[PDB]
């Protein structure tokens, strides 16, 4: 059980950039984490702003969410946040994490490419779906498996983006299953959601 | 002028047990809640349990059962044990602070180094390489190094001789702790069936080195 | 200190007054002063550490409506609703007291139990034979939540 953030946010340098935390019955806290160093607290009870955090800081809450507002958006702002909340059951609990990008190129599509267990594979008793993403900025995409036209979720690993030589970046996901399993289905699906626009590619057994 | 740290391994072989002790120097275990907490990808950051100056604990339900946190009074040092681990607990872990008091509000202070602990495979396994045969007229294959162990794979196609529009992508974290991954060109469509497309694949540790012919469908 | 309830204090003798240094913030403890007590009676027949805390519900249950009516003299067009403690350890969640000898740990999640708008509680404790300890609730320990939760309604956690 999370409360739910958006994956990623993305702004040109010295923005507005907005962060919501959807699901928190009570006050809300958040905390900045940066590669490697430790997180650490820029707003908490919904809206007050600790020492050490600049005025450019701030945010709110509406009854179920919470907001993280950032206005001036620069280079030192890139990093995952993660919004708080208290409870009686779970005592504490952590959203999903947001990514906030400052674009410094151009926007680029994914280029998505899907793969059917390989008739060698498949003599050792084992399949695996292969989805390669590559060429996308920014770095933060969500990939969505569908079996047939119902999603699954159950098999399904998938790395985080690791940028190229070119810039963007590349991720890959695969969907393990038993021979069984991906014969009795007639097609396979993998959609990548990037931004406002989403790749969708579908193989079948033959 | 509170500074904590985790000390312990920072490798724990799978199904064993994970433990490590944070340090408190400059200030009493007393009025607080001493915490840990832990962060990865796929699971976020998620709190796992904190432990009073009486013994006083309150596990994740989540983590409930295979945890445990301790506290040595003397030492001003509080420990933490994580039994059964898998390749699901690979993550940073942290120690830190909760003042007394109305959690409601509250929100972690003096936040630990960042320890890294990271739960290995069992042993050394060499690579089983699969082909990815292929189908704004072009074409893509591949290659698919399957259940290897340790890091890392070096993959080229045609000895070196193909390069632009290959790319070779992360090895992902198998559940079992294997790792796998894919390399992959983009060719011409009329280059198939013609020109041949070999992938080489060499996994040092396990002196494994298969160059699999990738041809198209039967 | 770290208690909920005032036992044996004293008394305001005119009506309720709120006292704080700061009710426009929220990080400080809130302390209510009433007229009258209200009887809370913990005995321990003798599990055995197992105890109970007779209170007669319509007198709690009075002295909480009203308690509201006053709180909302200090925030206007908001509504004021009761919610247990959010603690951490037993000894400031719970109603502790050194009663004949020992120290108790009163379960009062029923005591604060949704908004009160204008039988008897029985309240699990914790720790051979029948200790009875009689005292009367002349105050109580409150907590803000703040925030600004545009649902507007205030809701108070008994600590410090
Ligand atoms: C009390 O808190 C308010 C903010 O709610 C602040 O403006 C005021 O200065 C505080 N009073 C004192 C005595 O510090
Ligand atoms: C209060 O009583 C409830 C009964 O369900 C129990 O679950 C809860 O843990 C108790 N609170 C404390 C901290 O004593
Ligand atoms: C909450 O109130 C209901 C009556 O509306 C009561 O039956 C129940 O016991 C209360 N829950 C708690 C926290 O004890
Ligand atoms: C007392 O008032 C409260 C307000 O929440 C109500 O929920 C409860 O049922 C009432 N009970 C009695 C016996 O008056
Ligand atoms: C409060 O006073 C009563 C007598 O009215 C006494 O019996 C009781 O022990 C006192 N309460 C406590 C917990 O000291
Ligand atoms: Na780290
Ligand atoms: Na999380």
């Amino acid at each position: 059980y999370e409360l739910t953030q958006p994956p990623s946010v993305s702004v040109s340098p010295g923005q507005t950039a907005t962060i919501t935390c959807s699901g928190a019955s009570t006050n809300v806290c958040w905390y900045q984490v940066k590669p490697g160093q430790s997180p650490e607290v820029v707003i908490f009870e919904n809206y007050k702003r600790p020492s050490g955090i600049p005025d450019r800081f701030s945010g709110s809450k509406s009854g179920s969410t919470a907001t993280l507002t950032i206005r001036g958006t620069q280079a030192i702002d890139e990093a995952d946040y993660y919004c708080q909340v208290w409870d009686s059951f779970s005592t504490f609990v952590f959203g999903s994490g947001t990514q906030v990008t400052v674009l410094r190129q151009p926007k680029a599509n994914p280029t998505v490419t899907l793969f059917p267990p390989s008739s060698e594979e498949l003599q050792a008793n084992k399949a695996t779906l292969v989805c390669l993403i590559s060429d996308f900025y920014p770095g933060a995409v969500t990939v969505a498996w569908k079996a047939d036209s119902s999603p699954v979720k159950a098999g399904v690993e998938t790395t985080t983006p690791s940028k190229q030589s070119n810039n963007k970046y590349a991720a890959s996901s695969y969907l393990s299953l038993t021979p069984e399993q991906w014969k009795s289905h007639r097609s396979y699906s993998c959609q990548v959601t990037h931004e406002g626009s989403t790749v969708e590619k579908t193989v079948a057994p033959t | 002028q509170v500074q904590l740290q985790e000390s312990g391994p920072g490798v724990v072989k799978s199904s064993e047990t994970l433990s490590l002790t944070c340090t408190v120097s400059g200030g009493s275990m007393g009025g607080t809640y001493w915490s840990w907490l832990r962060l990865s990808p796929g699971k976020g950051l998620e709190w796992i349990g904190y432990i009073f100056h009486t013994g006083e604990t309150n596990y994740s339900p989540s983590l409930k059962g295979r945890v445990s946190i301790s506290v040595d009074t003397s030492e001003d040092q509080f420990s933490l044990r994580l039994r059964s681990v898998t390749a699901a607990d690979t993550a940073v872990y942290f120690c830190a602070s909760l003042p007394r008091g109305q959690l409601v509000n509250a929100y972690f202070r003096n936040w630990g180094r960042g320890s890294l602990v990271s739960v290995t495979a069992a042993s050394t396994k060499g690579p089983s390489v699969f082909p990815l045969a292929p189908s704004g007229g072009t074409a893509a294959l591949g290659c698919l190094v399957k259940d290897y162990f340790p890091e890392p794979v070096t993959v080229s196609w045609n000895s070196g001789a193909l390069t632009s529009g290959v790319h070779t992508f992360p090895a992902v974290l198998q559940s079992s702790g294997l790792y796998s991954l894919s390399s992959v060109v983009t060719v011409p469509s009329s280059s198939l069936g013609t020109q041949t497309y070999i992938c080489n694949v060499n996994h040092k540790p396990s002196n494994t080195k298969v160059d699999k012919k990738v041809e198209p469908k039967s | 200190v770290s208690t909920q309830l005032l036992l044996n204090g004293s008394l305001a003798k005119e009506e309720i007054v709120i006292r704080s240094e700061n009710l426009t913030d929220n990080a400080k403890t809130i302390i209510v002063h009433l007229k009258e007590s209200v009887e809370i009676v913990c005995t321990r027949p003798g599990d055995t550490r197992q105890a109970h805390c007779n209170i007669s519900e319509e007198k709690w249950n009075k002295t909480l409506q009203k308690v509201s009516k006053i709180l909302q003299e200090h925030f206007p067009n908001k509504a004021i609703k009761f919610e247990p403690h959010s603690g951490g350890d037993l000894e400031i969640t719970t109603h502790s007291f050194n009663c004949r000898g020992e120290f108790f740990y009163c379960n009062t999640t029923k005591l604060f139990n949704g908004t009160y708008n204008s039988t008897t509680i029985t309240l699990p404790c914790r720790i051979k034979g029948n200790i009875t300890c009689k005292s009367i609730i002349t105050g109580l320990l409150l907590t803000r939540d703040g925030g600004n939760d545009d649902n507007d309604t205030e809701t108070f956690r008994p600590g410090g």
